[PDB]
Protein backbone atom coordinates (compact mmCIF):
# COMPACT_ATOMS: atom_id res chain seq x y z
CA UNK A 1 0.00 0.00 0.00
CA UNK A 2 2.93 2.12 0.12
CA UNK A 3 5.16 3.69 2.53
CA UNK A 4 4.81 6.73 4.20
CA UNK A 5 5.46 9.55 1.90
CA UNK A 6 5.52 13.40 0.84
CA UNK A 7 2.16 13.82 -0.81
CA UNK A 8 0.42 11.87 2.69
CA UNK A 9 2.06 13.84 5.12
CA UNK A 10 1.08 17.60 3.39
CA UNK A 11 -2.40 15.12 2.64
CA UNK A 12 -2.87 14.95 6.80
CA UNK A 13 -4.10 18.05 8.41
CA UNK A 14 -4.01 19.63 11.96
CA UNK A 15 -7.18 18.40 13.74
CA UNK A 16 -7.62 14.91 12.05
CA UNK A 17 -7.91 12.03 14.24
CA UNK A 18 -5.63 9.13 14.75
CA UNK A 19 -7.71 6.80 12.32
CA UNK A 20 -7.77 9.68 9.77
CA UNK A 21 -4.10 9.71 9.87
CA UNK A 22 -3.80 5.85 9.77
CA UNK A 23 -5.86 5.55 6.81
CA UNK A 24 -3.92 8.00 4.46
CA UNK A 25 -0.19 7.14 5.59
CA UNK A 26 -0.95 3.69 5.44
CA UNK A 27 -1.18 1.50 9.06
CA UNK A 28 1.59 -0.87 8.39
CA UNK A 29 4.32 1.78 7.80
CA UNK A 30 3.14 3.63 11.20
CA UNK A 31 3.95 2.47 15.41
CA UNK A 32 2.75 4.14 18.65
CA UNK A 33 3.97 3.65 21.95
CA UNK A 34 7.51 2.93 23.36
CA UNK A 35 10.37 6.11 22.77
CA UNK A 36 7.39 8.04 20.48
CA UNK A 37 4.54 8.04 23.87
CA UNK A 38 1.36 8.01 21.72
CA UNK A 39 1.99 9.99 18.80
CA UNK A 40 2.16 8.48 15.24
CA UNK A 41 5.34 8.03 14.16
CA UNK A 42 5.34 6.40 10.29
CA UNK A 43 8.36 5.06 8.19
CA UNK A 44 9.14 5.84 4.75
CA UNK A 45 12.21 4.21 2.37
CA UNK A 46 15.52 3.41 3.75
CA UNK A 47 17.18 6.21 4.70
CA UNK A 48 20.84 5.69 6.21
CA UNK A 49 20.68 3.43 9.76
CA UNK A 50 16.84 4.32 9.81
CA UNK A 51 14.04 5.53 6.93
CA UNK A 52 12.38 8.97 6.07
CA UNK A 53 9.63 9.83 8.42
CA UNK A 54 7.11 11.77 9.65
CA UNK A 55 5.90 11.76 13.31
CA UNK A 56 2.07 13.38 14.66
CA UNK A 57 1.50 14.45 17.42
CA UNK A 58 -1.85 14.45 19.61
CA UNK A 59 -3.55 16.76 21.84
CA UNK A 60 -4.49 14.04 24.41
CA UNK A 61 -4.26 9.99 24.52
CA UNK A 62 -8.08 10.09 23.71
CA UNK A 63 -9.48 8.16 20.21
CA UNK A 64 -10.48 11.30 19.35
CA UNK A 65 -7.84 13.38 19.83
CA UNK A 66 -6.59 15.85 16.92
CA UNK A 67 -3.91 16.17 15.14
CA UNK A 68 -1.35 19.32 16.73
CA UNK A 69 1.98 18.45 15.62
CA UNK A 70 3.81 17.60 12.29
CA UNK A 71 7.05 16.46 11.87
CA UNK A 72 9.04 15.13 8.96
CA UNK A 73 12.12 14.33 7.36
CA UNK A 74 13.26 13.21 4.18
CA UNK A 75 9.70 13.14 2.68
CA UNK A 76 9.72 16.88 1.37
CA UNK A 77 12.35 17.27 -1.03
CA UNK A 78 12.78 21.59 -1.49
CA UNK A 79 11.33 22.77 -4.25
CA UNK A 80 14.43 25.11 -5.35
CA UNK A 81 17.25 24.88 -2.68
CA UNK A 82 19.64 28.13 -3.25
CA UNK A 83 20.57 28.21 0.48
CA UNK A 84 24.46 29.43 0.87
CA UNK A 85 26.57 30.43 3.84
CA UNK A 86 26.49 33.77 2.29
CA UNK A 87 22.58 34.18 2.51
CA UNK A 88 22.22 32.04 6.03
CA UNK A 89 24.44 34.88 7.41
CA UNK A 90 22.28 37.35 6.41
CA UNK A 91 18.98 35.77 7.99
CA UNK A 92 18.57 37.39 11.60
CA UNK A 93 16.81 37.04 14.80
CA UNK A 94 13.18 38.85 14.50
CA UNK A 95 12.85 38.22 10.74
CA UNK A 96 9.52 37.07 9.62
CA UNK A 97 8.83 33.69 8.09
CA UNK A 98 8.40 35.87 4.78
CA UNK A 99 12.04 37.73 5.07
CA UNK A 100 13.85 34.80 6.02
CA UNK A 101 11.97 33.33 2.79
CA UNK A 102 13.16 36.87 0.79
CA UNK A 103 16.88 35.58 2.27
CA UNK A 104 17.30 32.08 2.21
CA UNK A 105 15.17 31.50 -1.15
CA UNK A 106 11.63 30.74 -1.91
CA UNK A 107 12.50 26.87 -2.93
CA UNK A 108 15.14 26.52 0.04
CA UNK A 109 13.22 25.09 2.77
CA UNK A 110 10.66 22.53 3.78
CA UNK A 111 8.97 22.04 7.21
CA UNK A 112 10.57 20.20 9.64
CA UNK A 113 8.00 20.53 12.58
CA UNK A 114 5.17 22.37 13.29
CA UNK A 115 3.23 22.30 16.66
CA UNK A 116 0.51 24.51 18.46
CA UNK A 117 0.50 24.26 21.71
CA UNK A 118 -2.88 25.77 22.48
CA UNK A 119 -4.86 23.71 19.67
CA UNK A 120 -7.30 24.54 18.25
CA UNK A 121 -5.92 28.59 18.58
CA UNK A 122 -3.01 29.25 16.44
CA UNK A 123 -1.47 31.08 19.25
CA UNK A 124 2.45 29.92 20.16
CA UNK A 125 2.83 28.37 17.04
CA UNK A 126 6.45 27.16 16.94
CA UNK A 127 7.83 26.15 13.42
CA UNK A 128 11.21 24.63 12.39
CA UNK A 129 11.89 24.59 9.35
CA UNK A 130 14.87 22.84 6.96
CA UNK A 131 16.70 24.70 4.31
CA UNK A 132 18.94 23.16 1.94
CA UNK A 133 21.96 24.57 -0.73
CA UNK A 134 21.75 23.43 -4.35
CA UNK A 135 22.86 19.60 -3.31
CA UNK A 136 22.49 19.88 0.64
CA UNK A 137 19.36 17.60 0.82
CA UNK A 138 18.66 14.04 0.26
CA UNK A 139 15.85 11.90 1.26
CA UNK A 140 18.29 8.54 1.77
CA UNK A 141 22.11 9.99 2.66
CA UNK A 142 22.98 12.85 4.37
CA UNK A 143 22.59 16.53 4.52
CA UNK A 144 25.78 18.56 2.23
CA UNK A 145 24.65 21.81 3.30
CA UNK A 146 21.66 22.40 5.25
CA UNK A 147 19.69 24.56 8.18
CA UNK A 148 17.24 24.40 10.99
CA UNK A 149 15.25 27.80 10.53
CA UNK A 150 12.90 27.81 14.14
CA UNK A 151 10.20 30.39 14.35
CA UNK A 152 7.51 31.60 17.14
CA UNK A 153 3.83 33.14 16.10
CA UNK A 154 5.81 33.67 12.65
CA UNK A 155 8.79 35.16 14.26
CA UNK A 156 12.65 33.44 13.87
CA UNK A 157 13.69 32.79 17.23
CA UNK A 158 16.98 30.99 16.16
CA UNK A 159 19.12 29.56 13.54
CA UNK A 160 22.03 26.66 13.05
CA UNK A 161 23.58 25.45 10.01
CA UNK A 162 25.75 22.63 8.41
CA UNK A 163 28.79 22.70 5.99
CA UNK A 164 27.02 25.48 4.09
CA UNK A 165 29.85 27.22 1.32
CA UNK B 1 36.10 -21.12 9.25
CA UNK B 2 37.85 -19.93 5.80
CA UNK B 3 34.58 -20.10 3.84
CA UNK B 4 33.83 -16.67 5.35
CA UNK B 5 36.70 -14.74 4.35
CA UNK B 6 36.25 -16.04 0.94
CA UNK B 7 32.93 -14.40 1.40
CA UNK B 8 34.68 -11.20 2.87
CA UNK B 9 37.50 -11.66 -0.14
CA UNK B 10 34.19 -11.80 -2.61
CA UNK B 11 32.60 -8.42 -0.49
CA UNK B 12 35.94 -6.36 -1.32
CA UNK B 13 35.82 -7.50 -4.99
CA UNK B 14 32.03 -6.84 -5.41
CA UNK B 15 32.03 -3.18 -3.62
CA UNK B 16 35.77 -2.41 -5.18
CA UNK B 17 36.85 -1.63 -1.35
CA UNK B 18 38.56 -2.59 1.81
CA UNK B 19 36.50 -4.78 4.13
CA UNK B 20 37.78 -4.72 7.92
CA UNK B 21 36.40 -8.03 9.20
CA UNK B 22 36.53 -9.81 13.16
CA UNK B 23 35.29 -12.80 15.07
CA UNK B 24 36.57 -12.85 18.32
CA UNK B 25 36.07 -15.56 20.97
CA UNK B 26 33.40 -14.04 23.75
CA UNK B 27 35.26 -15.99 27.02
CA UNK B 28 39.14 -15.83 25.87
CA UNK B 29 39.36 -12.69 23.43
CA UNK B 30 40.89 -14.64 21.04
CA UNK B 31 40.77 -14.23 17.07
CA UNK B 32 38.86 -16.65 15.53
CA UNK B 33 39.00 -14.77 11.92
CA UNK B 34 40.36 -11.74 10.99
CA UNK B 35 40.89 -9.66 7.69
CA UNK B 36 42.60 -5.89 7.66
CA UNK B 37 42.57 -6.01 11.48
CA UNK B 38 44.64 -2.83 11.85
CA UNK B 39 42.96 -0.91 8.63
CA UNK B 40 41.00 2.49 10.45
CA UNK B 41 37.51 3.09 9.12
CA UNK B 42 35.03 5.73 10.14
CA UNK B 43 33.15 4.28 13.49
CA UNK B 44 29.62 6.61 12.64
CA UNK B 45 26.81 5.15 14.09
CA UNK B 46 28.71 2.20 15.93
CA UNK B 47 30.77 4.85 18.59
CA UNK B 48 27.48 5.01 20.39
CA UNK B 49 27.57 1.84 22.01
CA UNK B 50 31.42 2.94 23.51
CA UNK B 51 29.39 6.31 24.06
CA UNK B 52 27.11 4.93 26.50
CA UNK B 53 29.76 2.90 27.79
CA UNK B 54 31.80 5.81 29.04
CA UNK B 55 27.94 6.84 30.55
CA UNK B 56 27.77 4.04 32.35
CA UNK B 57 30.89 4.03 33.79
CA UNK B 58 30.06 7.81 35.52
CA UNK B 59 26.43 6.18 36.55
CA UNK B 60 28.82 3.51 38.41
CA UNK B 61 31.33 6.14 40.20
CA UNK B 62 27.87 7.74 41.24
CA UNK B 63 29.30 11.23 39.03
CA UNK B 64 25.75 10.67 36.63
CA UNK B 65 22.37 9.42 37.05
CA UNK B 66 20.34 7.36 34.60
CA UNK B 67 17.24 9.46 35.64
CA UNK B 68 18.85 12.73 35.51
CA UNK B 69 16.60 14.66 33.04
CA UNK B 70 18.11 16.86 30.32
CA UNK B 71 16.16 19.86 28.98
CA UNK B 72 17.10 20.70 25.40
CA UNK B 73 15.52 23.30 22.84
CA UNK B 74 15.73 23.54 19.35
CA UNK B 75 19.42 24.92 19.01
CA UNK B 76 20.55 21.46 19.85
CA UNK B 77 18.36 19.40 17.05
CA UNK B 78 20.35 17.89 14.35
CA UNK B 79 19.95 15.64 11.23
CA UNK B 80 18.01 12.87 11.86
CA UNK B 81 16.62 13.05 15.55
CA UNK B 82 13.39 11.22 15.42
CA UNK B 83 12.95 10.44 19.50
CA UNK B 84 14.56 13.68 20.89
CA UNK B 85 12.48 15.91 18.43
CA UNK B 86 9.65 13.96 19.92
CA UNK B 87 10.06 14.80 23.10
CA UNK B 88 11.43 18.22 22.72
CA UNK B 89 9.06 19.22 24.50
CA UNK B 90 9.01 16.93 27.47
CA UNK B 91 12.94 16.40 27.49
CA UNK B 92 14.54 13.17 27.95
CA UNK B 93 16.71 10.71 30.90
CA UNK B 94 20.09 9.95 30.31
CA UNK B 95 18.65 6.21 30.13
CA UNK B 96 16.33 7.63 27.43
CA UNK B 97 18.87 9.23 25.28
CA UNK B 98 21.46 6.14 25.16
CA UNK B 99 18.04 4.47 24.02
CA UNK B 100 17.75 6.65 21.25
CA UNK B 101 21.50 6.57 20.72
CA UNK B 102 21.93 2.93 20.57
CA UNK B 103 18.40 1.81 19.52
CA UNK B 104 17.47 4.50 17.04
CA UNK B 105 20.86 5.95 15.83
CA UNK B 106 18.91 9.12 16.90
CA UNK B 107 21.78 12.21 16.43
CA UNK B 108 20.88 14.57 18.63
CA UNK B 109 20.51 11.48 21.38
CA UNK B 110 24.55 11.55 20.97
CA UNK B 111 25.02 14.86 21.26
CA UNK B 112 23.65 15.41 24.17
CA UNK B 113 24.99 12.54 25.47
CA UNK B 114 28.77 13.31 24.23
CA UNK B 115 27.73 16.70 26.40
CA UNK B 116 27.12 15.15 29.33
CA UNK B 117 30.86 13.82 29.23
CA UNK B 118 32.76 16.66 28.11
CA UNK B 119 32.83 15.69 24.37
CA UNK B 120 34.66 13.67 22.08
CA UNK B 121 37.94 14.26 23.70
CA UNK B 122 36.60 12.51 27.05
CA UNK B 123 35.11 9.47 24.90
CA UNK B 124 38.93 8.82 23.50
CA UNK B 125 40.43 9.68 26.90
CA UNK B 126 37.71 7.51 28.25
CA UNK B 127 39.40 4.68 25.44
CA UNK B 128 42.74 5.29 26.07
CA UNK B 129 42.33 4.73 29.80
CA UNK B 130 40.69 1.05 29.33
CA UNK B 131 43.80 0.05 27.07
CA UNK B 132 42.48 1.29 23.59
CA UNK B 133 44.94 3.80 22.18
CA UNK B 134 43.46 3.02 18.79
CA UNK B 135 39.71 4.24 18.58
CA UNK B 136 39.19 8.32 18.32
CA UNK B 137 35.97 10.01 18.43
CA UNK B 138 36.95 13.97 17.23
CA UNK B 139 33.68 15.31 15.81
CA UNK B 140 30.49 15.37 16.58
CA UNK B 141 26.77 14.20 15.10
CA UNK B 142 26.75 14.87 12.38
CA UNK B 143 29.95 15.82 11.09
CA UNK B 144 31.75 12.87 12.07
CA UNK B 145 30.08 10.30 9.55
CA UNK B 146 32.85 12.32 6.72
CA UNK B 147 34.52 9.84 5.99
CA UNK B 148 37.16 11.35 4.27
CA UNK B 149 39.74 8.86 2.75
CA UNK B 150 42.64 8.33 4.86
CA UNK B 151 41.00 10.88 7.88
CA UNK B 152 41.67 9.15 10.94
CA UNK B 153 39.76 11.46 13.05
CA UNK B 154 36.59 9.34 14.22
CA UNK B 155 37.94 5.87 12.88
CA UNK B 156 38.78 3.06 14.62
CA UNK B 157 40.23 -0.64 13.76
CA UNK B 158 38.81 -4.19 13.84
CA UNK B 159 40.43 -5.45 16.01
CA UNK B 160 40.64 -2.21 18.52
CA UNK B 161 36.83 -1.94 18.50
CA UNK B 162 36.21 -5.92 18.95
CA UNK B 163 38.66 -5.50 22.19
CA UNK B 164 36.81 -2.87 23.44
CA UNK B 165 33.49 -4.11 22.73
CA UNK B 166 34.39 -7.18 24.54
CA UNK B 167 35.75 -5.18 27.50
CA UNK B 168 32.68 -2.98 28.14
CA UNK B 169 30.55 -5.95 27.85
CA UNK B 170 32.06 -8.79 29.81
CA UNK B 171 35.27 -6.42 31.51
CA UNK B 172 35.19 -5.27 35.01
CA UNK B 173 35.30 -1.88 33.30
CA UNK B 174 31.64 -1.56 34.44
CA UNK B 175 29.32 -2.92 37.24
CA UNK B 176 27.30 -6.14 35.88
CA UNK B 177 24.48 -3.90 35.97
CA UNK B 178 25.73 -1.51 33.34
CA UNK B 179 27.30 -4.05 31.05
CA UNK B 180 23.46 -5.78 31.55
CA UNK B 181 21.89 -2.38 30.43
CA UNK B 182 24.64 -1.83 27.82
CA UNK B 183 23.76 -5.11 26.60
CA UNK B 184 20.00 -4.69 26.71
CA UNK B 185 20.36 -1.59 24.57
CA UNK B 186 22.50 -3.67 21.84
CA UNK B 187 19.87 -6.27 21.52
CA UNK B 188 17.16 -3.57 21.59
CA UNK B 189 18.27 -2.59 18.35
CA UNK B 190 15.81 -2.23 15.83
CA UNK B 191 17.53 -0.03 12.89
CA UNK B 192 20.18 -3.43 12.08
CA UNK B 193 17.55 -5.26 10.39
CA UNK B 194 18.79 -6.04 7.01
CA UNK B 195 21.85 -7.04 8.70
CA UNK B 196 23.49 -10.03 10.66
CA UNK B 197 19.97 -10.19 12.04
CA UNK B 198 18.97 -10.78 8.90
CA UNK B 199 20.64 -14.63 9.06
CA UNK B 200 20.31 -15.26 12.37
CA UNK B 201 18.62 -18.54 13.19
CA UNK B 202 15.78 -18.47 15.43
CA UNK B 203 16.48 -19.22 19.41
CA UNK B 204 20.17 -16.98 18.84
CA UNK B 205 21.03 -14.07 20.79
CA UNK B 206 22.02 -10.72 19.34
CA UNK B 207 23.13 -7.53 20.57
CA UNK B 208 24.19 -5.05 17.91
CA UNK B 209 24.95 -1.58 16.79
CA UNK B 210 25.24 -0.74 13.04
CA UNK B 211 26.27 2.33 11.34
CA UNK B 212 26.19 4.22 7.84
CA UNK B 213 27.91 7.09 6.44
CA UNK B 214 29.36 8.58 3.32
CA UNK B 215 31.74 7.13 0.97
CA UNK B 216 30.01 3.66 1.52
CA UNK B 217 30.71 3.36 4.27
CA UNK B 218 29.37 1.05 6.05
CA UNK B 219 29.56 -1.29 9.33
CA UNK B 220 28.03 -3.25 12.43
CA UNK B 221 29.52 -4.42 15.84
CA UNK B 222 28.27 -7.28 17.75
CA UNK B 223 27.65 -10.24 20.15
CA UNK B 224 25.80 -13.25 19.30
CA UNK B 225 25.12 -16.93 20.06
CA UNK B 226 23.21 -19.51 19.69
CA UNK B 227 20.49 -20.78 22.43
CA UNK B 228 19.72 -16.78 23.70
CA UNK B 229 23.27 -16.51 24.62
CA UNK B 230 26.28 -14.54 23.20
CA UNK B 231 29.99 -16.52 22.56
CA UNK B 232 31.42 -14.67 20.09
CA UNK B 233 32.08 -10.95 19.01
CA UNK B 234 31.87 -9.72 15.33
CA UNK B 235 32.84 -6.37 13.80
CA UNK B 236 32.43 -5.53 10.41
CA UNK B 237 33.37 -2.04 8.59
CA UNK B 238 33.90 -1.44 4.57
CA UNK B 239 34.27 2.05 3.33
CA UNK B 240 35.19 3.56 -0.11
CA UNK B 241 32.57 2.13 -2.36
CA UNK B 242 30.71 3.19 -4.60
CA UNK B 243 28.04 0.41 -4.22
CA UNK B 244 24.31 1.22 -3.39
CA UNK B 245 22.94 0.54 0.40
CA UNK B 246 21.59 -2.47 -0.93
CA UNK B 247 24.92 -3.73 -2.61
CA UNK B 248 26.10 -2.97 0.81
CA UNK B 249 23.60 -4.33 2.96
CA UNK B 250 23.92 -7.66 1.15
CA UNK B 251 27.48 -8.09 1.13
CA UNK B 252 27.30 -7.78 5.08
CA UNK B 253 24.76 -10.22 5.17
CA UNK B 254 26.45 -12.95 2.76
CA UNK B 255 29.24 -12.69 5.61
CA UNK B 256 26.65 -13.10 7.97
CA UNK B 257 25.25 -15.72 6.99
CA UNK B 258 28.77 -17.85 6.49
CA UNK B 259 29.68 -16.72 9.67
CA UNK B 260 26.40 -18.38 10.99
CA UNK B 261 26.35 -21.14 8.60
CA UNK B 262 30.45 -22.81 9.71
CA UNK B 263 29.37 -21.81 13.49
CA1 LIG C 1 26.63 21.81 -0.53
Amino acid sequence: AGVMTGAKFTQIQFGMTRQQVLDIAGAENCETGGSFGDSIHCRGHAAGDYYAYATFGFTSAAADAKVDSKSQEKLLAPSAPTLTLAKFNQVTVGMTRAQVLATVGQGSCTTWSEYYPAYPSTAGVTLSLSCFDVDGYSSTGAYRGSAHLWFTDGVLQGKRQWDLV
Amino acid sequence: HPETLVKVKDAEDQLGARVGYIELDLNSGKILESFRPEERFPMMSTFKVLLCGAVLSRVDAGQEQLGRRIHYSQNDLVEYSPVTEKHLTDGMTVRELCSAAITMSDNTAANLLLTTIGGPKELTAFLHNMGDHVTRLDRWEPELNEAIPNDERDTTMPAAMATTLRKLLTGELLTLASRQQLIDWMEADKVAGPLLRSALPAGWFIADKSGAGERGSRGIIAALGPDGKPSRIVVIYTTGSQATMDERNRQIAEIGASLIKHW
